[PDB]
Parts: structure tokens; C-alpha cells; sequence
């Protein structure tokens, strides 16, 4: 009864180390071989890369994630109307500084002038709520001027 | 040593539960709350609230 | 604070300052309104 | 004849705590808080983030916000009619107590 | 021997018991705190969000989630010729209604007239298979001639 018993533990605590060594398999091809996506999966943040290390009876991963530093606030809006038309930003967000308008990008704060290459137009100024009035730069308009 | 292993494992697994119940539920580091005002763009989160 | 031995039911207890055992409401973290608009 | 029940360490209070922090940080800040410090974003802009994220161009719920909120307000009260009409609906957690 | 029974059953039944706290848990840091791009994880369709919800001795997730609703034919082509050049569309599917092509997103039917801003052209027209000819639009062209 003792053996059995002991077998019995030693059974249950083979099938816990194993799903334990399938989690630590997914990490090795997920974190370490690529980059990934998941959230809070290969470490707090946003995942950069992972290193590897054995160590007696286990792994050690080495989580290298990216994580904001230094937020500011800004006055921010859906979209922009210039000539009766609303502008959305391609990749970023419409934030203002009190009395300026730029597009930056989501996670950097990296502001920059409002134009046409940053921005794509999506029908009148009638629907969106939140919009806001400011010009939106023409980059061929002062080529074709000169 | 029957009882005492039977008694060592029911710990164990009551231990198992508590450390469940943290790790599923306390992935905040932070107890955030909603401002007063209840107007997030015309959705309605007051039955979840 | 942070549960240190963990009683149940909410209440942890430690080894704190002479020095004695305190019993208390263990803490789930400092709260943080976010300043929404 | 000595076999007793211990209680959970958290209390249904603290649960309900727990919840409503990342509630209430999902609303208020989409995903930032997840990674970082909390960044408040207003509610449309992070929905406008998630349309983007599953491949369709913000404009889309930004001229569709009302009718987008309506549906989310009536699956939300349909949740609400289901949970409150059927007894038999948590049944995973029944069958464990 | 009962009480061996019974702590067997317990053994296995907390095995079970934390393998499904595990997958609460990843669910709760990738559909809560995230959003996820694996499919039918956070719930049938496209994922847009998730809250929770406590319950006795569990948790329940609301999936919100992003479902096409009314679909409608369209008569689509790998590629468009101009001038000898076969245009792919940088980011949707070309259309057609029955007289004029137009190029739309891949999960909304928003046509647009067929651009060069829309499209990037590889090559000529003589390797691409089921290739249609259309005229692509310069917006450069009126802007020069005006
Ligand atoms: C918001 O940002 C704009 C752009 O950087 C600022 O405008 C410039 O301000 C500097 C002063 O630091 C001047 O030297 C420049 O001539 C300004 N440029 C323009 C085009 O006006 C603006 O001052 C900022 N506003 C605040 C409140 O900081
Ligand atoms: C943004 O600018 C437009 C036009 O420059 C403003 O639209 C005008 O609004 C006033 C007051 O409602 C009307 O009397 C005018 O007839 C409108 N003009 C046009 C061309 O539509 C609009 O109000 C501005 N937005 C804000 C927030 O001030
Ligand atoms: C959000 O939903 C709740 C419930 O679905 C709304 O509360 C109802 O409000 C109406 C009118 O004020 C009352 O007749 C009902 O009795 C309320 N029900 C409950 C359960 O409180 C609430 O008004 C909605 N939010 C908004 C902004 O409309
Ligand atoms: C396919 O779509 C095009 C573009 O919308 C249609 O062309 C327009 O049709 C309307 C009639 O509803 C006319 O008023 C416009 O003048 C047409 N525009 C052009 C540039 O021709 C076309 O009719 C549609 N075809 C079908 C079969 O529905
Ligand atoms: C698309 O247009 C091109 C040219 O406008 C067509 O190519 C012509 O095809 C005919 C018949 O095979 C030849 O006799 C011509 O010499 C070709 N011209 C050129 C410039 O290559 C092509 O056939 C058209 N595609 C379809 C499907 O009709
Ligand atoms: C933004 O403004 C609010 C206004 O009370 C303030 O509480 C918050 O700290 C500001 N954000 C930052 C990053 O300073
Ligand atoms: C597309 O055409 C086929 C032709 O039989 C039809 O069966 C199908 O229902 C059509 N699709 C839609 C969305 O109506």
C-alpha cells in the first residue's frame, strides 16, 4: 500500500511537471524564436526578445519587453475637417499641444505636421463626433507653386 | 505516515487553490476606478459596473 | 499591507514592530483614478 | 466526524475589487495598462484602435459609433434577459461545488 | 481506504481544477488586458474586447466581438493591366459590380475608384492568371494639367 501510494504521487506530479515542460516548450518556440504578440505570455510588457538558460531540473527565460516610460497629456480628436472633408490618420493619433495639431504615432510621442500622406479622407464633416477644425498641409502645393 | 502524507496533501491543495484564485484574479498592479462621469461614447457599461 | 501568512478569509498576519504579531485586512494595492475625459 | 470546510483566502469582496480595477482600466485605457502606466484614451478612439486591429479602417466606427454602441447595448441586455431567465446556466461551477 | 480514495479523487480532480484556473488566466491577460488576434479564443468571431466578471468559485468573460453581417457578391480579380503593368491593391480586394471595378477592404464593402495610391504595380501582363483590363486613376494627372 505504501508503494502504491508513492506511485500513485509520483504519477500526479509527473502529469503537473509535464504540462509545466509543454508550457516551457511553447515559450521556447514562441518567446525565443520569435516574437510574440500574446499579451503577458513571455514577460510584463511589450515582448522585444527572450534568452535562454538551463538550470538543475528547469529553464530560466530571459524576457526582454519594451515598456512606456514618461507619459504626457494632450488634447486629442477622432478626425480633422479641412475642406468640408474628414481626415483620419493613417498610422497615429491627432494629438495637440494647446494650440498646434500633429499626428503621432500610438506609442512614441514623435509629433508631426498634419498632410495628406499622413491622413486619408472619409467623406463629409456631418457624421463623426469629436471632429475638430485644422488645415491639413498639401505637399505637391508648393512644388506646383514654383 | 498515512494520515500525515493524506493531511499534507489536502494542504497542498488548498494552498493550490488560493494561488489560483491570485494568479486568475489579481493581474492588476493597480485598483483603477472610473471617474464619475459615465459617458464612454454612448456605451453603456452600467450593468457591469 | 501585503499578506505576509496568510489566515484566511481577508485577514493575514506578520512579524512587525518592540515587535509583535499583527493580524490585519491584507491590501490589494494602491488605488488609481485615471483622469478619463 | 472531522471533515471541515476552510474558507477562501480572498473574499467575494475582493474579487469583486479585483474585477472592477481591470474593468474599470480596460475602459479607461484599452490595453496600455496592461503593459505600463495606465494611458487614458477616450472610449470611441480605443474602439477606433480595436476596428483597426481586426483589419477595418476607423473610419468605419467612426461613422457607424451610434449604431455600433446600440449593439453593444442591447447584447449587453440580452446577456442580462439570459442570465436572469435561466437558473441552469453556470453549470460548469455547480458541477465542481 | 476511503480516505485514500477520497484524497486520490481530490489530487486529481485540483490537477483538472488549476489546468482550467491556467487557461482563466491566459485568457484574462491576452482577451482582457489585450486584444487577440487567435481565433475562437476570446470568443467566435473577430475580437474586439472582454470584461470580467466574478462568480462563485469561477469567472466569466464577456467577448465582444466583431461578426460580418450582410454579405453580397462581387465579381473580383487577382490584378488590373493599364499600360502593360499589373497593379495589385496594397491593402483590399478589387470588385466589380457588373460594369465598373473598384478596390475595397477585405471585411466591409467600402469601393473606391482604383488609384495608384490604392494599387503597386509588378511587373507586366503576361504572368498573372485571370488578370482584367481596367484604367487606373494618376491624381497627379488633372493637378499637372490644370
Ligand atoms: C505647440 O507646438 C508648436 C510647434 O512646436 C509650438 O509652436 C512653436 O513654438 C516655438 C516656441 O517654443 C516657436 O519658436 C515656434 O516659432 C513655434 N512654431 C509655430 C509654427 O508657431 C507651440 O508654441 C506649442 N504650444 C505650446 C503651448 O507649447
Ligand atoms: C469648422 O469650420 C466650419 C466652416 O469653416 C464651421 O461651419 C460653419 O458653422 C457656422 C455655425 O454653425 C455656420 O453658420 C456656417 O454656415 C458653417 N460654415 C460651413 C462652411 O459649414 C464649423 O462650425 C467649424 N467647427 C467648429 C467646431 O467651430
Ligand atoms: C444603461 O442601461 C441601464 C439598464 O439597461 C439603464 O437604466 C435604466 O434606465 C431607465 C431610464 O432611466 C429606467 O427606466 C430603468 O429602470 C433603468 N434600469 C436599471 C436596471 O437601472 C441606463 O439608463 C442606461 N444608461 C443610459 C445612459 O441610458
Ligand atoms: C456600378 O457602380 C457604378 C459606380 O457607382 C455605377 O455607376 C453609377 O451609377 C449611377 C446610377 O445608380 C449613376 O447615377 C452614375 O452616374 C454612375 N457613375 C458612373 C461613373 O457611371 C453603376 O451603375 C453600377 N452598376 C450596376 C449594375 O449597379
Ligand atoms: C487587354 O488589353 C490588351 C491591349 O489593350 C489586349 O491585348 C491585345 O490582345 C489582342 C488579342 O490577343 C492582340 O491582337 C493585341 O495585339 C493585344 N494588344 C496588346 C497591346 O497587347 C488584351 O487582349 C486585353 N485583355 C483581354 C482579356 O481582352
Ligand atoms: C493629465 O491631467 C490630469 C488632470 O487632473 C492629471 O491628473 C494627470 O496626472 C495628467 N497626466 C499626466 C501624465 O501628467
Ligand atoms: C452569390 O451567387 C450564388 C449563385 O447561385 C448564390 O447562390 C449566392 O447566394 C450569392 N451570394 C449572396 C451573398 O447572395
Amino acid at each position: 500500500q505504501s508503494l502504491q501510494t508513492y506511485v500513485t504521487q509520483q504519477l500526479i506530479r509527473a502529469a503537473e511537471i509535464r504540462a509545466s515542460a509543454n508550457l516551457a516548450a511553447t515559450k521556447m518556440s514562441e518567446c525565443v524564436l520569435g516574437q510574440s504578440k500574446r499579451v503577458d505570455f513571455c514577460g510584463k510588457g511589450y515582448h522585444l526578445m527572450s534568452f535562454p538558460q538551463s538550470a538543475p531540473h528547469g529553464v530560466v527565460f530571459l524576457h526582454v519587453t519594451y515598456v512606456p516610460a514618461q507619459e504626457k497629456n494632450f488634447t486629442t480628436a477622432p478626425a480633422i475637417c479641412h475642406d468640408g472633408k474628414a481626415h483620419f490618420p493613417r498610422e497615429g493619433v491627432f494629438v495637440s499641444n494647446g494650440t498646434h495639431w500633429f499626428v503621432t504615432q500610438r506609442n512614441f510621442y514623435e509629433p508631426q505636421i498634419i498632410t495628406t500622406d499622413n491622413t486619408f479622407v472619409s467623406g463629409n464633416c456631418d457624421v463623426v463626433i469629436g471632429i475638430v477644425n485644422n488645415t491639413v498641409y498639401d505637399p505637391l502645393q508648393p512644388e506646383l507653386d514654383s | 505516515s498515512f494520515c500525515t502524507q493524506l493531511k499534507r496533501a489536502l494542504t497542498g491543495i488548498a494552498v493550490e487553490q488560493d494561488k489560483n484564485t491570485q494568479e486568475v484574479f489579481a493581474q492588476v498592479k493597480q485598483i483603477y476606478k472610473t471617474p464619475p462621469i459615465k459617458y464612454f461614447g454612448g456605451f453603456n457599461f452600467s450593468q457591469i459596473l | 499591507y501585503e499578506c505576509d501568512i496568510p489566515i484566511g478569509a481577508g485577514i493575514c498576519a506578520s512579524y512587525q514592530t518592540s515587535q509583535s504579531i499583527i493580524a490585519y485586512t491584507m491590501s490589494l494595492g494602491a488605488e488609481n483614478s485615471v483622469a478619463y475625459s | 466526524n472531522g471533515l471541515t470546510v476552510l474558507p477562501p483566502l480572498l473574499t467575494d469582496e475582493m474579487i469583486a475589487q479585483y474585477t472592477s480595477a481591470l474593468l474599470a482600466g480596460t475602459i479607461t485605457s484599452g490595453w496600455t495598462f496592461g503593459a505600463g502606466a495606465a494611458l487614458q484614451i477616450p472610449f470611441a478612439m480605443q474602439m477606433a484602435y480595436r476596428f483597426n486591429g481586426i483589419g477595418v479602417t476607423q473610419n468605419v466606427l467612426y461613422e457607424n459609433q451610434k449604431l455600433i454602441a446600440n449593439q453593444f447595448n442591447s447584447a449587453i441586455g440580452k446577456i442580462q434577459d439570459s442570465l436572469s431567465s435561466t437558473a441552469s446556466a453556470l453549470g460548469k461551477l455547480q458541477d465542481v461545488v
